[PDB]
Protein backbone atom coordinates (compact mmCIF):
# COMPACT_ATOMS: atom_id res chain seq x y z
CA UNK A 1 0.00 0.00 0.00
CA UNK A 2 2.81 2.53 0.96
CA UNK A 3 4.76 1.96 -1.98
CA UNK A 4 3.11 4.20 -3.88
CA UNK A 5 3.80 7.76 -4.95
CA UNK A 6 1.35 9.66 -6.78
CA UNK A 7 2.03 10.96 -10.60
CA UNK A 8 1.44 14.66 -11.12
CA UNK A 9 1.17 15.58 -14.92
CA UNK A 10 2.16 18.84 -14.49
CA UNK A 11 4.74 20.01 -11.84
CA UNK A 12 5.04 23.18 -10.29
CA UNK A 13 7.75 24.49 -11.60
CA UNK A 14 10.47 25.73 -9.15
CA UNK A 15 10.69 28.98 -10.50
CA UNK A 16 7.43 29.32 -8.77
CA UNK A 17 8.82 29.69 -5.55
CA UNK A 18 9.78 33.01 -3.62
CA UNK A 19 13.33 33.12 -1.33
CA UNK A 20 12.96 30.73 1.31
CA UNK A 21 11.14 31.95 4.75
CA UNK A 22 13.94 29.14 6.66
CA UNK A 23 12.10 26.29 5.46
CA UNK A 24 9.11 27.34 3.84
CA UNK A 25 8.21 29.53 0.25
CA UNK A 26 5.82 31.60 -0.88
CA UNK A 27 4.10 30.68 -4.13
CA UNK A 28 4.81 33.62 -6.83
CA UNK A 29 1.62 36.15 -7.38
CA UNK A 30 1.80 35.42 -11.35
CA UNK A 31 1.36 31.73 -10.77
CA UNK A 32 -2.51 30.72 -11.59
CA UNK A 33 -4.30 27.38 -12.15
CA UNK A 34 -6.07 24.82 -9.64
CA UNK A 35 -2.94 25.37 -7.42
CA UNK A 36 -3.61 29.07 -7.32
CA UNK A 37 -6.86 28.63 -6.50
CA UNK A 38 -5.97 26.12 -3.36
CA UNK A 39 -3.21 28.48 -2.28
CA UNK A 40 -5.44 31.22 -1.52
CA UNK A 41 -8.52 28.53 -0.47
CA UNK A 42 -5.89 28.17 2.59
CA UNK A 43 -4.50 31.32 3.13
CA UNK A 44 -8.02 32.91 3.45
CA UNK A 45 -8.89 30.03 5.87
CA UNK A 46 -5.52 30.68 7.73
CA UNK A 47 -6.09 34.35 8.47
CA UNK A 48 -9.49 33.67 9.78
CA UNK A 49 -8.08 31.46 12.34
CA UNK B 1 -25.81 48.04 17.17
CA UNK B 2 -26.27 50.31 14.64
CA UNK B 3 -24.41 53.49 15.50
CA UNK B 4 -21.28 51.23 16.46
CA UNK B 5 -20.78 50.09 13.15
CA UNK B 6 -18.48 52.39 10.31
CA UNK B 7 -21.14 51.79 7.14
CA UNK B 8 -22.69 54.39 5.78
CA UNK B 9 -25.57 52.37 4.45
CA UNK B 10 -26.04 51.16 8.19
CA UNK B 11 -29.24 53.15 8.99
CA UNK B 12 -31.02 52.58 6.08
CA UNK B 13 -30.45 48.70 6.73
CA UNK B 14 -31.22 48.98 10.60
CA UNK B 15 -34.99 50.95 9.19
CA UNK B 16 -35.51 48.28 6.37
CA UNK B 17 -35.07 45.38 8.87
CA UNK B 18 -38.11 46.24 10.81
CA UNK B 19 -39.98 47.22 7.31
CA UNK B 20 -39.42 43.29 6.54
CA UNK B 21 -41.27 42.22 9.48
CA UNK B 22 -44.52 45.03 9.17
CA UNK B 23 -44.56 44.67 5.08
CA UNK B 24 -48.15 42.99 5.94
CA UNK B 25 -50.10 45.99 8.37
CA UNK B 26 -48.22 49.04 7.01
CA UNK B 27 -46.70 49.46 3.96
CA UNK B 28 -44.40 51.94 2.25
CA UNK B 29 -42.78 53.03 -1.10
CA UNK B 30 -39.94 51.71 -2.37
CA UNK B 31 -38.22 54.01 -4.67
CA UNK B 32 -35.90 51.86 -7.49
CA UNK B 33 -37.91 49.55 -9.03
CA UNK B 34 -37.06 45.45 -8.59
CA UNK B 35 -37.29 46.40 -5.07
CA UNK B 36 -39.73 45.43 -2.78
CA UNK B 37 -40.65 46.00 1.37
CA UNK B 38 -39.71 42.12 1.84
CA UNK B 39 -35.93 42.27 -0.05
CA UNK B 40 -33.26 41.64 2.51
CA UNK B 41 -32.69 44.44 4.47
CA UNK B 42 -28.80 43.76 4.30
CA UNK B 43 -29.06 44.28 0.22
CA UNK B 44 -29.86 48.33 0.61
CA UNK B 45 -26.26 49.12 0.17
CA UNK B 46 -25.91 52.12 -2.40
CA UNK B 47 -27.17 55.45 -1.69
CA UNK B 48 -29.57 55.26 -4.92
CA UNK B 49 -31.80 53.02 -2.92
CA UNK B 50 -32.86 54.90 0.06
CA UNK C 1 -6.96 50.20 -56.49
CA UNK C 2 -3.50 48.76 -57.37
CA UNK C 3 -0.48 48.52 -55.25
CA UNK C 4 -2.75 49.63 -52.08
CA UNK C 5 -4.13 48.10 -49.24
CA UNK C 6 -7.41 48.58 -46.21
CA UNK C 7 -6.47 48.23 -43.22
CA UNK C 8 -9.13 48.54 -39.87
CA UNK C 9 -7.38 51.13 -38.00
CA UNK C 10 -5.74 54.03 -38.70
CA UNK C 11 -1.98 54.22 -39.74
CA UNK C 12 0.65 57.15 -39.16
CA UNK C 13 4.82 56.36 -39.85
CA UNK C 14 6.61 55.47 -36.96
CA UNK C 15 8.25 58.13 -34.49
CA UNK C 16 9.99 58.20 -31.44
CA UNK C 17 9.20 55.69 -28.98
CA UNK C 18 8.47 58.34 -26.06
CA UNK C 19 5.32 58.59 -24.20
CA UNK C 20 2.87 60.39 -25.70
CA UNK C 21 2.43 58.18 -28.96
CA UNK C 22 2.49 55.05 -25.71
CA UNK C 23 -1.22 56.54 -24.69
CA UNK C 24 -2.35 58.47 -27.83
CA UNK C 25 -3.33 55.44 -30.23
CA UNK C 26 -6.88 55.24 -31.07
CA UNK C 27 -7.15 51.49 -29.84
CA UNK C 28 -5.90 52.83 -26.30
CA UNK C 29 -8.96 55.00 -26.91
CA UNK C 30 -10.98 52.47 -27.11
CA UNK C 31 -9.69 50.66 -23.98
CA UNK C 32 -10.08 53.61 -21.99
CA UNK C 33 -13.63 54.86 -23.17
CA UNK C 34 -15.15 51.17 -23.17
CA UNK C 35 -13.58 50.08 -19.45
CA UNK C 36 -14.64 53.81 -18.65
CA UNK C 37 -18.18 53.20 -19.41
CA UNK C 38 -18.55 49.46 -18.11
CA UNK C 39 -17.43 51.26 -14.77
CA UNK C 40 -20.33 53.43 -14.62
CA UNK C 41 -22.61 50.30 -15.35
CA UNK C 42 -21.57 48.28 -12.59
CA UNK C 43 -22.08 50.52 -10.50
CA UNK C 44 -25.68 51.80 -11.42
CA UNK C 45 -28.23 50.87 -8.66
CA UNK C 46 -29.93 48.04 -11.00
CA UNK C 47 -27.03 45.67 -9.86
CA UNK C 48 -28.17 45.95 -6.08
CA UNK C 49 -29.49 42.62 -6.20
CA UNK C 50 -26.20 40.78 -6.26
CA UNK C 51 -23.18 43.08 -6.05
CA UNK C 52 -23.28 44.95 -2.42
CA UNK C 53 -20.60 47.80 -1.70
CA UNK C 54 -18.04 45.24 -0.82
CA UNK C 55 -18.45 43.25 -4.61
CA UNK C 56 -18.94 47.10 -6.22
CA UNK C 57 -15.98 48.17 -5.25
CA UNK C 58 -13.98 44.93 -5.98
CA UNK C 59 -15.57 44.73 -9.11
CA UNK C 60 -14.40 48.60 -9.59
CA UNK C 61 -10.95 47.96 -8.55
CA UNK C 62 -10.70 45.11 -11.13
CA UNK C 63 -11.91 47.08 -14.01
CA UNK C 64 -9.42 50.13 -13.07
CA UNK C 65 -6.29 47.99 -12.82
CA UNK C 66 -7.12 46.69 -16.35
CA UNK C 67 -7.30 50.11 -17.61
CA UNK C 68 -4.16 51.38 -15.98
CA UNK C 69 -1.66 48.66 -16.85
CA UNK C 70 0.35 49.84 -19.89
CA UNK C 71 0.47 47.91 -22.55
CA UNK C 72 2.67 48.82 -26.18
CA UNK C 73 -0.17 46.68 -28.59
CA UNK C 74 -2.07 49.89 -29.35
CA UNK C 75 1.34 51.36 -30.12
CA UNK C 76 2.05 47.86 -32.39
CA UNK C 77 -1.11 48.55 -34.21
CA UNK C 78 -0.89 51.80 -34.86
CA UNK C 79 2.58 52.31 -36.13
CA UNK C 80 4.33 49.01 -36.59
CA UNK C 81 2.23 46.18 -37.55
CA UNK C 82 0.95 47.98 -40.91
CA UNK C 83 5.18 47.56 -42.11
CA UNK C 84 4.96 44.25 -40.89
CA UNK C 85 1.93 43.40 -43.14
CA UNK C 86 3.19 45.48 -46.23
CA UNK C 87 6.05 43.84 -47.06
CA UNK C 88 4.74 40.17 -46.25
CA UNK C 89 2.37 40.86 -48.91
CA UNK C 90 5.19 41.85 -51.42
CA UNK C 91 6.36 38.21 -50.64
CA UNK C 92 3.71 35.66 -49.84
CA UNK C 93 2.50 33.25 -52.69
CA UNK C 94 -0.56 34.01 -52.58
CA UNK C 95 -1.27 38.05 -52.46
CA UNK C 96 -3.65 39.71 -50.59
CA UNK C 97 -8.18 39.16 -51.20
CA UNK C 98 -9.37 42.16 -49.76
CA UNK C 99 -12.99 44.55 -49.79
CA UNK D 1 27.54 48.54 -18.17
CA UNK D 2 24.84 49.28 -15.26
CA UNK D 3 21.95 49.38 -17.20
CA UNK D 4 21.00 48.11 -21.08
CA UNK D 5 24.06 45.98 -21.62
CA UNK D 6 23.93 42.73 -19.65
CA UNK D 7 22.57 40.37 -22.13
CA UNK D 8 23.12 42.59 -25.20
CA UNK D 9 27.02 43.61 -25.91
CA UNK D 10 29.87 41.93 -25.70
CA UNK D 11 32.41 42.04 -22.22
CA UNK D 12 34.51 44.10 -24.41
CA UNK D 13 32.50 46.82 -26.13
CA UNK D 14 30.38 49.11 -24.44
CA UNK D 15 26.73 50.86 -25.28
CA UNK D 16 27.48 54.12 -27.19
CA UNK D 17 23.49 54.63 -27.75
CA UNK D 18 22.85 53.96 -23.93
CA UNK D 19 25.91 56.58 -22.72
CA UNK D 20 23.79 58.92 -20.62
CA UNK D 21 22.26 56.62 -18.22
CA UNK D 22 25.17 55.14 -17.36
CA UNK D 23 27.02 57.78 -16.90
CA UNK D 24 24.61 59.11 -14.57
CA UNK D 25 23.98 56.00 -12.30
CA UNK D 26 27.51 55.69 -12.10
CA UNK D 27 28.28 59.30 -10.92
CA UNK D 28 24.91 58.32 -8.15
CA UNK D 29 26.62 55.54 -7.03
CA UNK D 30 29.67 58.20 -6.51
CA UNK D 31 27.44 60.62 -4.48
CA UNK D 32 26.10 57.60 -2.44
CA UNK D 33 29.24 56.52 -1.36
CA UNK D 34 30.73 59.64 0.29
CA UNK D 35 27.63 60.00 2.28
CA UNK D 36 29.57 60.38 5.63
CA UNK D 37 31.01 62.98 8.46
CA UNK D 38 34.53 64.20 8.32
CA UNK D 39 34.87 63.58 12.02
CA UNK D 40 37.85 64.93 14.04
CA UNK D 41 41.32 63.46 15.13
CA UNK D 42 44.41 63.63 17.19
CA UNK D 43 45.92 66.90 16.70
CA UNK D 44 49.90 67.22 17.74
CA UNK D 45 52.42 69.82 17.63
CA UNK D 46 55.58 69.24 15.09
CA UNK D 47 59.09 69.18 17.21
CA UNK D 48 60.97 68.45 14.23
CA UNK D 49 62.68 70.81 12.04
CA UNK D 50 60.45 70.71 8.98
CA UNK E 1 15.27 62.92 -11.46
CA UNK E 2 17.17 60.48 -12.90
CA UNK E 3 14.32 58.72 -15.20
CA UNK E 4 13.56 61.73 -16.52
CA UNK E 5 17.25 62.58 -17.25
CA UNK E 6 16.97 59.90 -19.42
CA UNK E 7 14.08 60.79 -21.43
CA UNK E 8 13.53 63.93 -23.19
CA UNK E 9 12.42 67.17 -21.67
CA UNK E 10 10.57 64.95 -18.99
CA UNK E 11 8.90 66.46 -16.00
CA UNK E 12 10.55 69.79 -14.84
CA UNK E 13 13.93 68.62 -13.91
CA UNK E 14 17.68 70.30 -14.77
CA UNK E 15 19.26 68.74 -17.82
CA UNK E 16 23.23 68.69 -17.76
CA UNK E 17 24.03 66.36 -18.83
CA UNK E 18 21.61 66.15 -22.06
CA UNK E 19 24.85 66.33 -24.39
CA UNK E 20 25.06 62.53 -24.15
CA UNK E 21 22.72 60.58 -26.16
CA UNK E 22 20.36 58.36 -24.99
CA UNK E 23 18.83 56.33 -27.94
CA UNK E 24 16.30 53.60 -26.10
CA UNK E 25 13.41 55.68 -24.11
CA UNK E 26 10.96 52.61 -23.64
CA UNK E 27 9.02 52.29 -20.82
CA UNK E 28 11.20 49.34 -19.97
CA UNK E 29 14.40 51.00 -19.53
CA UNK E 30 12.86 53.49 -17.20
CA UNK E 31 11.58 49.99 -15.06
CA UNK E 32 15.32 49.24 -14.96
CA UNK E 33 16.42 53.03 -14.06
CA UNK E 34 14.07 52.59 -11.24
CA UNK E 35 15.26 49.33 -9.95
CA UNK E 36 18.84 50.06 -9.98
CA UNK E 37 18.19 53.61 -7.49
CA UNK E 38 16.33 51.29 -5.28
CA UNK E 39 18.90 49.17 -5.18
CA UNK E 40 21.39 51.69 -4.58
CA UNK E 41 19.52 53.51 -1.75
CA UNK E 42 18.68 49.85 -0.09
CA UNK E 43 22.29 48.97 -0.04
CA UNK E 44 23.77 52.08 1.04
CA UNK E 45 21.88 52.94 4.06
CA UNK E 46 20.94 49.30 4.98
CA UNK E 47 17.27 49.32 4.37
CA UNK E 48 15.28 45.93 4.91
CA UNK E 49 11.70 46.88 4.05
CA UNK E 50 9.77 47.79 0.93
CA UNK E 51 11.19 50.95 -0.03
CA UNK E 52 10.22 53.04 -3.49
CA UNK E 53 8.68 49.46 -4.95
CA UNK E 54 5.22 49.24 -6.40
CA UNK E 55 5.49 52.40 -8.15
CA UNK E 56 6.53 49.67 -10.83
CA UNK E 57 3.12 48.16 -10.44
CA UNK E 58 1.88 49.00 -14.27
CA UNK E 59 5.25 49.16 -15.52
CA UNK E 60 5.76 52.61 -16.49
CA UNK E 61 7.77 54.42 -14.44
CA UNK E 62 8.09 57.60 -16.77
CA UNK E 63 4.69 58.89 -15.45
CA UNK E 64 5.24 58.23 -12.13
CA UNK E 65 3.18 60.51 -9.88
CA UNK E 66 1.57 59.91 -6.34
CA UNK E 67 -2.39 61.19 -5.40
CA UNK E 68 -5.45 60.54 -3.77
CA UNK E 69 -8.62 61.32 -3.44
CA UNK E 70 -12.20 59.91 -2.37
CA UNK E 71 -15.77 60.44 -3.79
CA UNK E 72 -19.36 61.38 -2.86
CA UNK E 73 -22.57 60.00 -4.12
CA UNK E 74 -22.93 63.50 -4.64
CA UNK E 75 -20.58 63.84 -7.20
CA UNK E 76 -18.00 65.93 -5.46
CA UNK E 77 -14.10 65.19 -5.23
CA UNK E 78 -11.60 65.99 -3.11
CA UNK E 79 -8.14 65.27 -5.21
CA UNK E 80 -5.81 65.50 -2.50
CA UNK E 81 -1.93 65.87 -4.38
CA UNK E 82 1.19 64.40 -2.62
CA UNK E 83 4.07 66.10 -4.11
CA UNK E 84 7.59 65.60 -2.35
CA UNK E 85 8.99 68.43 -0.36
CA UNK E 86 12.75 69.95 -0.75
CA UNK E 87 15.48 67.52 -1.06
CA UNK E 88 19.33 67.85 -0.63
CA UNK E 89 20.73 64.81 -2.43
CA UNK E 90 19.14 65.98 -5.70
CA UNK E 91 20.55 69.17 -5.74
CA UNK E 92 23.56 68.01 -4.53
CA UNK E 93 23.43 65.29 -7.59
CA UNK E 94 23.18 68.01 -10.15
CA UNK E 95 26.31 69.94 -9.13
CA UNK E 96 28.53 66.20 -9.37
CA UNK E 97 26.46 66.35 -13.35
CA UNK E 98 27.65 69.80 -13.67
CA UNK E 99 30.60 69.55 -12.55
CA UNK F 1 0.76 61.40 25.60
CA UNK F 2 -1.75 64.03 26.03
CA UNK F 3 -0.07 65.66 28.65
CA UNK F 4 0.12 62.79 30.81
CA UNK F 5 3.83 61.74 32.29
CA UNK F 6 4.59 65.05 32.53
CA UNK F 7 8.77 65.68 32.12
CA UNK F 8 11.25 67.93 31.85
CA UNK F 9 14.98 68.10 31.10
CA UNK F 10 17.98 69.71 33.61
CA UNK F 11 19.56 72.55 33.13
CA UNK F 12 23.00 72.68 31.90
CA UNK F 13 25.50 72.74 29.16
CA UNK F 14 25.43 70.25 26.39
CA UNK F 15 27.93 70.64 23.95
CA UNK F 16 28.11 68.34 21.12
CA UNK F 17 24.51 66.31 20.76
CA UNK F 18 22.71 65.41 18.03
CA UNK F 19 19.61 63.62 17.74
CA UNK F 20 18.14 63.37 13.99
CA UNK F 21 14.89 61.77 14.56
CA UNK F 22 12.54 64.29 12.87
CA UNK F 23 10.63 64.85 9.59
CA UNK F 24 8.56 67.00 8.29
CA UNK F 25 4.46 66.26 7.83
CA UNK F 26 4.86 66.13 3.57
CA UNK F 27 7.61 63.23 4.52
CA UNK F 28 5.18 61.40 6.95
CA UNK F 29 2.34 62.29 4.14
CA UNK F 30 4.71 60.58 1.49
CA UNK F 31 5.73 57.56 3.54
CA UNK F 32 2.03 56.85 4.11
CA UNK F 33 0.87 57.27 0.73
CA UNK F 34 4.04 55.19 -0.35
CA UNK F 35 2.61 52.61 2.13
CA UNK F 36 -0.30 52.57 0.64
CA UNK F 37 0.87 51.78 -2.49
CA UNK F 38 2.61 48.65 -1.53
CA UNK F 39 -0.05 46.31 -0.02
CA UNK F 40 -3.04 44.25 -1.45
CA UNK F 41 -6.01 46.50 -1.07
CA UNK F 42 -8.25 43.88 -0.16
CA UNK F 43 -8.67 42.90 3.64
CA UNK F 44 -5.10 41.55 3.64
CA UNK F 45 -4.04 45.23 4.01
CA UNK F 46 -6.44 46.35 6.63
CA UNK F 47 -6.09 43.10 9.33
CA UNK F 48 -2.79 43.68 10.66
CA UNK F 49 -3.64 47.20 11.11
CA UNK G 1 -14.64 62.59 6.93
CA UNK G 2 -17.50 60.52 8.74
CA UNK G 3 -21.15 61.81 7.30
CA UNK G 4 -24.55 61.01 9.04
CA UNK G 5 -27.74 60.66 6.73
CA UNK G 6 -26.38 63.17 4.47
CA UNK G 7 -27.51 61.20 1.07
CA UNK G 8 -25.40 63.46 -1.22
CA UNK G 9 -22.48 62.97 1.11
CA UNK G 10 -22.13 59.61 1.44
CA UNK G 11 -18.01 58.44 0.23
CA UNK G 12 -18.26 55.48 -1.46
CA UNK G 13 -14.87 55.12 -3.12
CA UNK G 14 -11.68 56.22 -1.42
CA UNK G 15 -8.94 56.41 -3.90
CA UNK G 16 -5.56 56.80 -4.92
CA UNK G 17 -3.15 56.81 -8.13
CA UNK G 18 0.01 55.72 -9.30
CA UNK G 19 0.75 58.00 -12.26
CA UNK G 20 0.03 61.27 -13.33
CA UNK G 21 -3.12 61.30 -15.28
CA UNK G 22 -2.94 64.62 -17.16
CA UNK G 23 0.14 62.74 -18.81
CA UNK G 24 -2.26 59.52 -19.95
CA UNK G 25 -4.77 62.49 -21.09
CA UNK G 26 -7.14 61.00 -18.86
CA UNK G 27 -8.19 64.95 -16.89
CA UNK G 28 -11.59 64.44 -17.96
CA UNK G 29 -12.49 61.21 -17.35
CA UNK G 30 -13.69 60.13 -14.39
CA UNK G 31 -11.86 59.74 -11.17
CA UNK G 32 -12.51 55.94 -10.50
CA UNK G 33 -11.53 55.18 -14.25
CA UNK G 34 -7.96 56.83 -12.91
CA UNK G 35 -7.12 55.59 -9.58
CA UNK G 36 -7.08 52.94 -7.84
CA UNK G 37 -9.93 51.39 -4.80
CA UNK G 38 -9.84 49.87 -1.38
CA UNK G 39 -11.87 47.60 -0.86
CA UNK G 40 -12.21 45.76 2.76
CA UNK G 41 -15.11 45.34 4.91
CA UNK G 42 -15.61 43.36 8.14
CA UNK G 43 -18.72 41.32 9.34
CA UNK G 44 -18.88 42.28 13.15
CA UNK G 45 -21.78 40.53 15.26
CA UNK G 46 -24.44 42.97 16.72
CA UNK G 47 -25.16 40.44 19.61
CA UNK G 48 -21.17 41.16 21.06
CA UNK G 49 -21.92 44.62 20.85
CA UNK G 50 -25.12 44.83 22.29
CA UNK H 1 -4.78 38.83 -23.10
CA UNK H 2 -3.06 39.76 -26.44
CA UNK H 3 -4.66 43.06 -26.07
CA UNK H 4 -3.36 44.00 -22.69
CA UNK H 5 0.23 42.34 -22.36
CA UNK H 6 2.14 44.14 -24.83
CA UNK H 7 5.50 43.51 -22.98
CA UNK H 8 8.44 45.01 -25.82
CA UNK H 9 12.36 44.10 -25.72
CA UNK H 10 14.99 46.34 -24.02
CA UNK H 11 16.89 47.57 -26.58
CA UNK H 12 14.95 47.65 -29.48
CA UNK H 13 16.11 49.81 -32.43
CA UNK H 14 13.60 49.13 -35.05
CA UNK H 15 15.58 49.12 -38.28
CA UNK H 16 17.91 46.52 -36.74
CA UNK H 17 15.03 44.24 -35.94
CA UNK H 18 13.16 44.69 -38.87
CA UNK H 19 16.24 44.01 -41.28
CA UNK H 20 17.84 41.44 -39.77
CA UNK H 21 14.04 39.85 -39.71
CA UNK H 22 13.68 40.96 -42.96
CA UNK H 23 16.77 39.85 -44.94
CA UNK H 24 15.99 35.92 -45.02
CA UNK H 25 12.33 36.35 -46.57
CA UNK H 26 13.45 37.52 -49.88
CA UNK H 27 16.10 34.80 -49.96
CA UNK H 28 12.89 32.61 -51.62
CA UNK H 29 12.04 32.73 -55.06
CA UNK H 30 8.19 31.76 -54.79
CA UNK H 31 7.62 35.26 -55.73
CA UNK H 32 8.95 34.54 -59.37
CA UNK H 33 7.23 31.16 -59.64
CA UNK H 34 4.06 32.77 -58.37
CA UNK H 35 4.00 34.63 -61.47
CA UNK H 36 4.91 31.93 -63.94
CA UNK H 37 1.99 30.07 -62.79
CA UNK H 38 -0.33 32.61 -63.36
CA UNK H 39 1.14 32.96 -66.60
CA UNK H 40 0.47 29.62 -67.74
CA UNK H 41 -3.28 29.84 -66.06
CA UNK H 42 -3.79 32.31 -68.42
CA UNK H 43 -2.94 30.90 -71.85
CA UNK H 44 -4.46 27.53 -71.12
CA UNK H 45 -7.73 29.34 -70.05
CA UNK H 46 -7.52 31.36 -72.85
CA UNK H 47 -6.95 27.76 -75.22
CA UNK H 48 -9.82 25.96 -73.07
CA UNK H 49 -12.59 28.71 -73.45
CA UNK I 1 -4.53 32.64 -42.57
CA UNK I 2 -2.58 29.82 -40.64
CA UNK I 3 0.75 30.38 -42.52
CA UNK I 4 0.01 34.32 -42.46
CA UNK I 5 -0.23 34.01 -38.52
CA UNK I 6 2.73 32.23 -38.24
CA UNK I 7 4.94 34.36 -40.24
CA UNK I 8 3.99 37.57 -38.38
CA UNK I 9 4.86 35.77 -35.39
CA UNK I 10 7.67 34.95 -36.63
CA UNK I 11 9.05 38.39 -37.58
CA UNK I 12 7.49 40.64 -35.03
CA UNK I 13 9.45 42.21 -32.56
CA UNK I 14 6.05 42.20 -30.05
CA UNK I 15 6.12 40.24 -27.13
CA UNK I 16 2.70 39.06 -25.54
CA UNK I 17 3.61 38.35 -21.62
CA UNK I 18 0.68 38.58 -19.45
CA UNK I 19 2.93 38.99 -15.88
CA UNK I 20 2.03 42.70 -14.82
CA UNK I 21 -1.47 42.22 -15.72
CA UNK I 22 -1.61 39.30 -13.49
CA UNK I 23 0.27 40.72 -10.72
CA UNK I 24 -1.95 44.03 -10.68
CA UNK I 25 -5.17 41.92 -10.90
CA UNK I 26 -4.36 39.60 -8.10
CA UNK I 27 -3.71 42.77 -5.69
CA UNK I 28 -7.72 43.02 -5.86
CA UNK I 29 -9.27 39.54 -6.48
CA UNK I 30 -8.30 36.19 -4.30
CA UNK I 31 -9.67 33.09 -5.53
CA UNK I 32 -11.66 31.82 -2.13
CA UNK I 33 -15.00 29.78 -2.07
CA UNK I 34 -16.71 33.31 -0.92
CA UNK I 35 -16.38 35.88 -3.71
CA UNK I 36 -15.71 33.31 -6.49
CA UNK I 37 -18.45 33.40 -8.90
CA UNK I 38 -17.82 37.69 -9.20
CA UNK I 39 -14.52 36.65 -10.11
CA UNK I 40 -15.00 33.11 -11.90
CA UNK I 41 -14.31 34.61 -15.13
CA UNK I 42 -11.35 37.03 -14.50
CA UNK I 43 -9.94 33.78 -13.39
CA UNK I 44 -10.71 31.87 -16.79
CA UNK I 45 -9.47 35.08 -18.18
CA UNK I 46 -6.00 34.66 -16.68
CA UNK I 47 -5.78 30.76 -17.18
CA UNK I 48 -2.53 30.14 -18.85
CA UNK I 49 -4.15 28.92 -22.11
CA UNK I 50 -0.09 27.96 -23.31
CA UNK J 1 -5.07 8.86 8.59
CA UNK J 2 -5.69 6.37 11.32
CA UNK J 3 -8.99 7.91 12.80
CA UNK J 4 -11.53 10.97 11.80
CA UNK J 5 -8.69 13.36 12.68
CA UNK J 6 -7.61 13.38 9.10
CA UNK J 7 -11.28 13.43 7.84
CA UNK J 8 -11.33 17.37 7.85
CA UNK J 9 -8.21 17.40 5.69
CA UNK J 10 -8.70 15.09 3.15
CA UNK J 11 -13.11 16.65 3.09
CA UNK J 12 -11.26 20.33 2.66
CA UNK J 13 -8.84 19.91 -0.17
CA UNK J 14 -12.00 17.53 -1.72
CA UNK J 15 -13.89 19.63 -1.75
CA UNK J 16 -11.29 22.98 -3.17
CA UNK J 17 -10.61 20.94 -5.81
CA UNK J 18 -14.04 19.74 -7.22
CA UNK J 19 -15.10 23.71 -6.84
CA UNK J 20 -12.22 24.70 -9.07
CA UNK J 21 -13.08 22.11 -11.42
CA UNK J 22 -16.43 23.10 -11.33
CA UNK J 23 -16.24 26.78 -11.90
CA UNK J 24 -13.47 26.86 -13.43
CA UNK J 25 -11.66 24.11 -15.70
CA UNK J 26 -14.53 22.54 -16.31
CA UNK J 27 -16.00 25.44 -19.02
CA UNK J 28 -12.83 26.48 -20.24
CA UNK J 29 -12.37 23.02 -21.31
CA UNK J 30 -15.67 20.90 -22.51
CA UNK J 31 -17.36 21.43 -25.67
CA UNK J 32 -20.59 20.65 -25.48
CA UNK J 33 -22.99 24.29 -25.21
CA UNK J 34 -25.85 22.77 -23.72
CA UNK J 35 -23.44 21.14 -21.15
CA UNK J 36 -21.75 24.20 -20.51
CA UNK J 37 -25.16 26.11 -20.17
CA UNK J 38 -26.65 23.25 -17.23
CA UNK J 39 -22.70 23.02 -16.02
CA UNK J 40 -23.18 26.69 -14.93
CA UNK J 41 -25.36 28.29 -12.43
CA UNK J 42 -23.90 25.13 -10.19
CA UNK J 43 -22.07 25.44 -7.12
CA UNK J 44 -20.30 22.59 -4.31
CA UNK J 45 -23.01 24.35 -1.92
CA UNK J 46 -25.68 23.09 -3.13
CA UNK J 47 -24.74 20.17 -5.84
CA UNK J 48 -21.70 18.61 -3.67
CA UNK J 49 -20.79 16.49 -0.66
Amino acid sequence: EYSQVPDIKDPIPPSAWTGPIGNVRYLLPSVQGPARHLYDTWRAAARQI
Amino acid sequence: AGPMTSDPHSPVKVFMALANLLAQPEPIAIGVPGMHQTTPASQFSHPGVW
Amino acid sequence: PPNRMVYPWPNQPLPRLTVAPTYDSAMSNWISTTIAFFIRVVNSVNMTATVNDLTRRTMTGVMTAMRQVKTMTPFYIQHMCPTELSVLASVTVTPPFQV
Amino acid sequence: KTVLSRGYIDNAQFNPLALRSNVLLMLLQFTLSNLKINKSSTFTSDVTTI
Amino acid sequence: SAVAQCQDAGFLVPRPLDALRQFDVTSAAAAEIMHAVNDAFKTAFDLDGALLDGLALYGDPRIADLSAAYLQYGGNVVREHVPPGPSHIHRTLQQVEST
Amino acid sequence: ANNLLNSTIPISLRPTILCPWFASSEDLRLQQVMHLVNISSNTAAALPL
Amino acid sequence: PFTRLVQNDVITNVLVARVDPAQRGDAAVDIRATHATFAAALPVDPAAIV
Amino acid sequence: VAMLCGQTETNLIPSHHYGKAFAPLFASNAMFTRNQRAVITREAFVCAR
Amino acid sequence: VEALSTLLRSVTPLVLDPTVLTNAITTISESTTQTISPISEILRLLQPMG
Amino acid sequence: SGSTATSTEHTANNSTMMEYFLNVHAPSHVKSASLKRILTDMTIQRNYV
